[PDB]
C-alpha cells in the first residue's frame, strides 16, 4: 500500500556499495603498490653509487650497504625489498593487501650510461650480465594494472 | 565416467629463472564421437 | 477509503532517514578523524628532521619548529595538534564534530630505524624514553571504530 | 456505490507527489551546488602555490595558470569560474538547474597563515588586500540553505 521509498534507497545504497566496491579495490591495491615501489627505491642511491665506484653491480643488500636482511627492508604492504645483483625487487606482504597481489613482486634495476646510470621500473627481473637482466618469469609478478605509467618497463628498456 | 582417454604427457619447469617451483603441463586426451 | 499512498511514503522517507541516520554519522565522524589525522602528519617532518639532525626527539612544538603554540595547528573538527616528546597528538574540536569523538585525540610517534624512523598512528601515547612509548590511558582516546584501517598502531607496534 | 479505492489513491499519490515536489527541489539544488564548489576547488593548488613562489595572489586564470578562460572551466550547472587576485568564484549556469540558484555564485579564497595558506568556502567575495577580502554584496550569492555545513565561511573568517 506504501512503504518503498525506504525499501528502494536502502537496496540502491547496497548496490551502489557493489558498484564501488571494484573501484575502491583497484585504487586500493594500486595504491599499495605504489608503495612497493618507494620502499624499492630509495635503494637506487646505495646501488649506483656502487655501481660506479667499482663498476660492477651489489651482489646483495649488505653489498649495497643496506639492511643486510631484505626482512628488514618491509612495510605495512611490503614484506621486502632484496638487492640481487643491482636488481631491487619488492615483495608484497599477504596481510593487508589487495587479494591479486600479495606475495607479488616488482623490480628495479638498472643500466650502465657509462659515468651513469639510467633506472627502470617494472615486472620483476633477473640480471643475466652487467648490462642485461630477463623477466624473472614465474607467475608471481604485480599485474600491469596494478602498475603507475611510470613502473610499465620492459626486460629490454634502454 | 566419461571418455577422455589420456595419452601423450608432457610437462616442464615454467619459470625461466628457476626462482621457484612451477610445472607447465599440457596432456593430450581425446575422445570418440561417431563418424 | 483511500488515501494511504501518500501517508505510507511520507513515512518510509521518514524510516529512511532513521535507517541512513547512523550510516552518515560514522562514516561522518570517520570522515572527522581522517583529518585530525592529515593534520597530526606534515609535522612528521618537522619531528623527524630534528630526530635525525640530533638524535632527540622534539620536547614541544617550537622545539619541532612548528607554530609554537598547538592551539596554531588546529582545524575545523581538531582544536590543536600539540608535539610532545616526537610524539604528535591531534584533539578532535568541541564543535562540528560527531558525538563520541569530539575532545577526543589520536598520535602520531616513531621509532629509531637507525639511520631513519618508522611512524606510527592510533590512540594517544605518552613517551616513555627515547624508543619507547605507551599508553595515554585516560578516556579521551578516539574509539577503535573512528580510526582508519592505516591508523590502528599499538603503543608497541614496532 | 462504490469506487473511491482507485480515486483516492490516484489522489494520494499526486499529493505525495506535491510532498515530495519541494524535498526533492532543495535536494536538488543543494546537489548542483556542491559541484560548483568542486569546480572552484582543486583550482587551489594553482593558486595556493602562485601564492607561495611569488607572495602575491594570481590576478586572474592566467596567472593561476589555469584555462586562461573562466568559461572554460564550466560545467552542467557551472556557468564558469574565474580566478579574480586569488578569489576563485564558481557561477550556477542558466540552464539544468533549481530556480533560484541560477546565475549565482559562490567564492573560495585563502589567507596568508605565512608558509602556508588557509582556505575558506562561502559566499561571493572580493579581495580588498593580500589578507583581506569583502563581501561582494550585489544579490547573486547562491543562498545559505544552498551551501553545505563546510561552506558558511564568512568575509573575515579566520
Amino acid at each position: 500500500f506504501t512503504l518503498i521509498e525506504l525499501m528502494i534507497v536502502i537496496a540502491i545504497v547496497g548496490i551502489l556499495a557493489a558498484v564501488a566496491l571494484p573501484a575502491y579495490q583497484d585504487y586500493t591495491a594500486r595504491a599499495q603498490v605504489s608503495e612497493a615501489i618507494l620502499l624499492a627505491e630509495g635503494q637506487k642511491s646505495a646501488v649506483t653509487e656502487y655501481y660506479l665506484n667499482h663498476g660492477k653491480w651489489p651482489e646483495n643488500n649488505t653489498s649495497a650497504g643496506v639492511a643486510s636482511s631484505p626482512t628488514d627492508i618491509k612495510g605495512k604492504y611490503v614484506k621486502e625489498v632484496e638487492v640481487k645483483n643491482g636488481v631491487v625487487t619488492a615483495t608484497m606482504l599477504s596481510s593487508g593487501v589487495n587479494n591479486e597481489i600479495k606475495g607479488k613482486k616488482l623490480s628495479l634495476w638498472a643500466r650502465r650510461e657509462n659515468g651513469s646510470v639510467k633506472w627502470f621500473c617494472g615486472q620483476p627481473v633477473t640480471r643475466t650480465d652487467d648490462d642485461t637482466v630477463a623477466d624473472a618469469k614465474d607467475g608471481k609478478e604485480i599485474d600491469t594494472k596494478h602498475l603507475p605509467s611510470t613502473c610499465r618497463d620492459n626486460f629490454d628498456a634502454k | 565416467r566419461r571418455i577422455v582417454n589420456v595419452n601423450n604427457i608432457k610437462f616442464d619447469s615454467a619459470k625461466l629463472k628457476n626462482e621457484k617451483v612451477v610445472l607447465q603441463s599440457e596432456f593430450q586426451a581425446t575422445t570418440f564421437r561417431f563418424v
